[PDB]
């Protein structure tokens, strides 16, 4: 099954993602194919998939930016029916906004079926143009048609996945304890993590004994990423990944505070020094506490 | 040690 | 002995505190007697006392606001010698800025002796006026003279004192772990703690599932008090007290994040809800983690 | 429970 999470949904035939046009929250905003840049935040092209209780493999798809839902216009089963952004809720019974998402016949891409109409999300004519129509269309679960096949590029981790990434790190102290705060996290490209740091005012901040030392920098950076999350996105039900760690050196006679993020493949953590914006695989401390 |  | 810490230094004879005039960092700024308001931050009247290694009962006294040191002008032993703010360092060998501070004959107030001159800090003529001269003056350790007696009203806690206050609270979970970040903390009046919250932008913030929920409010409030500390004070070697806690309810089926501060008498913690600015003795959760 |  598709897991709860945030996805960048990419056509199997051409490099077009599912895009809410101009990120608009207006009801009836067209959802279109659009080109994308890997290893960025594609602002209008992220979708939170919420599983529906007691309906197998069926989800709402909420645009992270607008907070509006993928909606099959009037639930029509006619081929060519508009797919738009529309106001809704995460656990709606409105079948216009319910989508059954299961693996295609290639076992890697998915098909997206409207629960009401039983028609499929279709990049019409496989058009690679920016702004190409996406429609509900006749189809089957088993056919090869790439117009109706979609790669669900997972952009989020669960708290379980974040925990596993920390646990396989070689710089964790014997006494380590972690404290999980949220359930599902958007993983930032380092380019975006760096931009939030650059815009926080921390690059200008001076180290001062106790009054603005390592713990102040690390907590400020976590607060800055929290503020950015709320200010940037209108959807709810996820957080932005940014951890704080406390660490102790090999000799056991110095301790530090710093941040951490996750690799592109979501498998490993990377340390971030908020005093200088550096990313490190070894920050010279073993972590004895984290909260994230 | 103290967090510094 | 006087402990390392931040003090509001109040004359034993009249309600005048030791005040760095206008908080000025200029060398030779007069240090004067001035009236004060209890249960506020008296901005020009806080002094960080740093003990000198291997010199018994001897300290530098750094004005928290200016970052400049109490200085006996040219170290003169003449009665009436100016006491001023002057640039220095926490562990100076400059005897103009070194002060032996021991209990007076009443066993509650102190006398303040310049280490070089062996004269005493004196509120001249016991003048209660705002801006009254404070001078180095002839005296003895044992005499009753209230012009030369000073109550050292302790405004800070050690991390050991903060730990003891948490430990005697009745709302601590069996599994509690605390993580100390700094050594010596200025304890805020609730009026100041509230002002920092009011000026943080948190009063306007809306609760949102995961993306700005309890953990975001509590970490934002700690970051806001950290920023206020660095921006407000020029001295180094202390922090502002503001804790984050994670808690779990009696039933063990809900958890929350919130802040905490300390009572006036420094003996107990008080919980702070950053979602509504309320202070509580019981916030309906038992703390299983804190960092402060 | 989750911190909420
Ligand atoms: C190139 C073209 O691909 C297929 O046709 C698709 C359409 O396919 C879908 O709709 C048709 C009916 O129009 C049929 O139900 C099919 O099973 C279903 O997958 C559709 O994707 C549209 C819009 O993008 O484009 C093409 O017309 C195939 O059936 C055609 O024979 C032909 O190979
Ligand atoms: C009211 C007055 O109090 C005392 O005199 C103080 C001064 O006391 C100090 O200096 C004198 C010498 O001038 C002497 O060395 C004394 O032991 C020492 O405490 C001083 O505090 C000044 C400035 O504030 O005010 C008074 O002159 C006392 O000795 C006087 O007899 C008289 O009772
Ligand atoms: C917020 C906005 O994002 C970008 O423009 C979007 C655009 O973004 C995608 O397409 C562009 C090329 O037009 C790039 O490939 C980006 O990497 C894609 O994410 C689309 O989403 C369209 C249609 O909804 O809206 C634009 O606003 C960027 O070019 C803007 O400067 C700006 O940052
Ligand atoms: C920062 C400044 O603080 C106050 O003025 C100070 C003044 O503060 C003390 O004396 C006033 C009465 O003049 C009150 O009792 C305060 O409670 C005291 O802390 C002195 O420190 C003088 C001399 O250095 O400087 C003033 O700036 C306050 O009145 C101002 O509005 C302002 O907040
Ligand atoms: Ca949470
Ligand atoms: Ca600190
Ligand atoms: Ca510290
Ligand atoms: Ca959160
Ligand atoms: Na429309
Ligand atoms: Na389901
Ligand atoms: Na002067
Ligand atoms: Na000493």
């Amino acid at each position: 099954s598709l897991r709860r999470g945030i996805y960048h949904i990419e056509n199997a035939g051409v490099p077009s993602a599912i895009d809410l046009k101009d990120g608009s929250s207006s009801d009836g905003t067209p959802i279109v194919g659009w080109q994308f840049t890997p290893d960025t935040i594609n602002w209008h092209q992220l979708w939170l998939a919420e599983p529906i209780p007691n309906v197998a493999d069926t989800f709402t798809l909420c645009n992270l930016f607008s907070g509006t839902y993928m909606d099959l216009y009037n639930g029509s089963s006619e081929a060519g029916t508009a797919v738009n952004g529309w106001q809704g809720t995460a656990f709606t019974t409105n079948p216009h906004q319910l989508w059954t998402i299961k693996k295609s016949s290639d076992g890697t891409s998915y098909k997206i079926q409207n629960y009401g109409s039983k028609t499929f999300v279709d990049l019409v004519n496989g058009d690679s143009s920016d702004g190409a129509k996406i429609a509900g269309w006749t189809g089957t679960w088993d056919e090869g048609n790439p117009h109706q096949k979609w790669y669900f590029n997972r952009m989020s981790v669960s708290s379980a996945e974040a925990q596993a990434a920390i646990a396989r790190n070689p710089h964790i102290h014997g006494t380590y304890r972690g404290y999980i705060l949220d359930g599902e996290y958007l993983v930032l490209p380092n380019a975006t993590f760096t931009q939030i740091w650059k815009d926080s005012g921390l690059p200008g901040s001076k180290w001062r004994e106790q009054i603005y030392d390592a713990d102040d920098f690390a907590i400020a950076m976590k607060a800055a990423v929290g503020k950015w999350g709320a200010d940037s996105w209108k959807a709810n039900g996820f957080a932005i990944f940014c951890g704080v760690m406390l660490g102790v050196n090999k000799a056991g006679d110095a301790a530090a505070a710093y941040n951490f993020t996750l690799t592109k493949d979501h498998a490993d953590i990377v340390f971030f020094e908020p005093q200088n914006g550096g990313y490190l695989n070894d920050i010279g401390y073993d972590s004895y506490m984290a909260f994230y | 040690p103290v967090v510094r």
